[PDB]
RNA sequence: AAAAUAGACUACGAAAGUGGCUUUAACAUAUCUGAACACACAAUAGCUAAGACCCAAACUGGGAUUAGAUACCCCACUAUGCUUAGCAACAGUUAAAUCAACAAAACUGCUCGCCAGAACACUACGAGCCACAGCUUAAAACUCAAA
């Protein structure tokens, strides 16, 4: 998990809001639940990844949260 | 050790984007580093607008550079990354490729 | 004193045809490039060359006092630019605390390693106060 | 091996002397790394 | 004006009990500023204050040895050297001065 | 009931039941004995139960 | 300045405590018990010096209200909230009748500290501050058959 694979890190964003999901809706285990955690927050705050929602270029990918 | 800098460029002309480039690299090598590899990930809109030297960027070239540097390195070249004009934003991580993958199986 | 940042780290020292190779492999795996952990090890590699009987052996007194002065050592070098850690204060005056038990069981036990640890260290044996 | 891996590595760094030709060969590429995952835990590359 | 009894207080130089008060109760008022004149009688026991009072945070110390701290100075008109240390004000004129032994 | 392990050590009974009464030579007896390890048993249960009436006679 | 999501996580730290990102240092110890008196921390009161003052706010003023108004609403502004510097343990057991009750199923071993009626009772002979009239500061006797 890769703080410049910001297509990974949005399908785990809410699309409307950006916030991140946890492991009931995901379904990770927890490390790699923190490993995207972090990853998402390095790269928002690196200029790589919106931060109040989900950037429009990645709204068609595999949906593999269940909400 | 290894590290990484993600750096956010002014959306320039390629003269100017070569020579901010060609710029930054000879201070990482002016800073003891020995630089590996220089990868360009495109010029693309910012996710946010982003307030540097006194200017507004809604755009911005982004690109990697690979290199080995010595520890005290690391945050000079920040500061110099503070006074660079051309640099919307730099960041120097330790490299993904060194922290090996945990043995979750 | 420190090890020369040209050295190369411990685990690639004993490597095979080391000495064949190019300047930047070698600044590349030398203490110039790495974080002070190794220089740490490199110091405590010396020490055990130059004081114990089997440097091998790593878990004999001995070798557990010049691994806890190393150690300490550090905690100073630290310590000298950070005044206000409390946190590493606590394990500095810890860290001494055990290594005088250790001089103490080292002394009590095998006299002539004892000497050649003082010796070897700098490090001044001092009885406890009675009171 | 790590060693031998260097040994072959190394060559191709950027020197101070390769340095313009390598920053305009980079001006002239683009690499990627956005990959995507499915359900069935399948690498979908871009 | 005439001669005005402020304060009875019991001491014991050599015991050194009530010279601490003393000195607080003498730190503590607006009225006790300036000069303090040690009158008495020979055998009153003066010296002794004198030499208690001398060591102590009441005299303005500049070192330690109290052959340096407390001076000599004839008395004024007549040849009769008597020691003298000086005094602090009290603390009332820092918010908003020498010490006498005079002959027995 | 009477406190520690093995009470009964601390009676006149059992202190007296020893039987070694030195010869007038002995002066002094020093015990050497390991806390752990096996082959020392028996001499650390030297130190736990005979000491005391060795000491009484 | 302080850190929504993750966190339905329960990790790090001796404790208090720590949850924005990066980087640099960095997380004692191969048996246990053992400090009022040693060294480090930590918290809780109360005063003392200076300093900041957006906001809030005991006290203190002002405005409106029944028929002792709203103690309660509104305005203004203090102390203060802020910033410095100071003053039972440890190892093993679940076998037994577990089992005064109530809590929190009972146990052993080993060590340290502590406990032998009400009574951590009451009382100012006095002492300090004060300076004629007030404030602060106590143990013991004594008594009882209770507590
Ligand atoms: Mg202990
Ligand atoms: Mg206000
Ligand atoms: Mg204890």
């Amino acid at each position: 998990v890769d703080y410049k694979n910001v297509q990974l890190l949005s399908q785990f964003v809410s699309p409307f809001t950006g916030c991140i999901y946890g492991r009931h809706i995901t379904g990770l285990c927890g490390k790699k639940q923190k490993e995207i955690t972090k990853a998402i927050k390095r790269a928002q705050i690196m200029g790589f990844m919106p931060v109040t929602y989900k950037d429009p270029a990645y709204l068609k990918d595999p949906k593999v949260c269940n909400i | 050790p290894r590290y990484e800098l993600a750096l956010i460029l002014k959306a320039m002309q390629r003269p100017e984007t070569a020579a901010t480039l060609k710029r930054t690299i000879e201070a990482l090598m002016d800073r003891g580093a020995i630089v590996r590899d220089l990868e360009n990930l495109g010029e693309r809109a910012l996710p946010y607008r982003i307030s540097a030297h006194s200017q507004q960027h809604n755009r911005g070239g982004y690109f990697l550079v690979d290199f080995y540097a010595p520890t005290a390195a690391v945050e000079s070249m920040v500061e110099h990354l503070s006074r660079d004009i051309d640099v919307i934003r730099g960041n120097i991580v330790k490299h993904p490729l060194t922290q090996e993958l945990k043995e979750c199986e | 004193d420190d090890p020369p940042p040209s050295t190369l780290l411990k685990d690639y020292q004993n490597v095979p045809g080391i000495e064949k190779v190019d300047d930047v492999v070698k600044r590349l795996l030398s203490l110039e490039m790495a974080n002070k952990k190794e220089m740490l090890k490199i110091k405590q590699e010396q020490f055990m060359k130059k004081i114990v009987a089997n440097p091998e052996d790593t878990r004999s007194l001995e070798a557990r006092i010049i691994a806890l002065s190393v150690k300490i050592r550090s905690y100073e070098e630290h310590l000298e630019k950070h005044r206000k850690d409390k946190a590493h204060k606590r394990y500095l005056l810890m860290s001494i605390d055990q290594r005088k038990k250790m001089l103490k069981n080292l002394r009590n036990t095998n006299y002539d390693v004892f000497e050649k640890i003082c010796w070897g260290l700098g490090i001044e044996y001092t009885f406890p106060p009675l009171y | 091996r790590e060693v031998l891996q260097l040994q072959e590595e190394v060559k191709n760094f950027i020197t101070r002397e390769n340095l313009e030709a390598r920053v305009e060969a980079a001006l002239d590429s683009r690499k990627n790394y956005n990959w995507a995952i499915t359900r069935e835990g399948l690498v979908v590359r871009p | 004006s005439r001669t005005v009894v402020r304060d009875v207080r019991l001491i014991s130089a050599k015991t050194g009990y009530g010279v601490e008060e003393l000195i607080s109760a003498l730190q503590r008022s607006w009225r006790y500023r300036g000069d303090v004149y040690l009158v008495g009688a020979t055998n009153a026991g003066k010296s002794t204050l004198f030499n208690t009072l001398l060591e102590s945070d009441y005299c303005t110390a500049k070192g330690s040895e109290a052959i340096d701290r407390a001076t000599i100075s004839p008395w004024p008109g007549t040849t009769l050297n008597l020691l003298k240390f000086p005094i602090c004000n009290p603390t009332p004129y820092r918010m908003f001065h020498w010490f006498y032994d005079t002959p027995g | 009931p009477m406190k520690g392990r093995f009470p009964i050590r601390r009676t006149l009974q059992y202190l007296s039941q020893g039987n070694v009464v030195f010869k007038d030579s002995v002066k002094v007896m020093t015990v050497n004995y390991n806390t752990h390890g096996e082959l020392g048993e028996g001499a650390r249960k030297f130190v736990f139960f005979n000491i005391p009436q060795i000491q009484y006679k």
